[PDB]
């Protein structure tokens, strides 16, 4: 039989993740793209922040020391305008404490994420080893026509 | 009329 495998999805698009786990450094200000809307496979829209640029960042507080093992991403359609958009390369963050924060590094500098090429598909970037955290957070470096997200973490729970 | 995101 399978044994259990790390790699499991920890909660947003399932629900397991609520609503209140997730934040944003900011949010589009008409209200359509709020952090809540970046679950994988949503089809209202997603994150978008109130400026777009590469301090902004999608927060998940996953509420427990957690296993962490890779990060699916998506942009999105605009449900208003049939409009497309994405992150082409973000940054990851990770804390413990939700205040001591370390960017993710790949030896001496930070690792920076290829994303996705479209606004429909998913793409997973595994860690190149699991990392103990309970706060996540994706930075986006690079994106096309405007910062959108949806969101998915694989791990597991110790 | 405010063009939408």
């Amino acid at each position: 039989g399978h044994m259990f495998q790390c790699n499991v999805p920890l909660g947003m698009e399932s629900g397991r993740i609520a609503n209140e786990q997730i934040s944003a450094s900011s949010t589009y200000s008409d209200g359509r793209w709020t952090p809540q809307q970046s679950r994988l496979h949503g089809d209202d829209n997603g994150w978008t922040p109130n400026l777009d640029s590469n301090k902004e960042y999608l927060q998940v507080d996953l509420r427990f020391l957690t296993m962490l093992t890779a990060i699916a991403t998506q942009g999105a359609i605009s449900r208003e305008t049939q409009n497309g958009y994405y992150v082409k390369s973000y940054k990851l963050e990770v804390s413990t404490n939700g205040e001591d924060w370390m960017v993710y590094r790949h030896g001496k500098n930070h690792k920076v994420f290829q994303a996705n090429n479209d606004a429909t598909e998913v793409v997973l970037n595994k860690l190149h080893a699991p990392l103990l955290t309970r706060f996540v957070r994706i930075r986006p470096q690079t994106w096309h026509s405007g910062i959108a997200l949806r969101l998915e973490l694989f791990g597991c729970r110790v | 009329r405010k063009l939408r995101r």
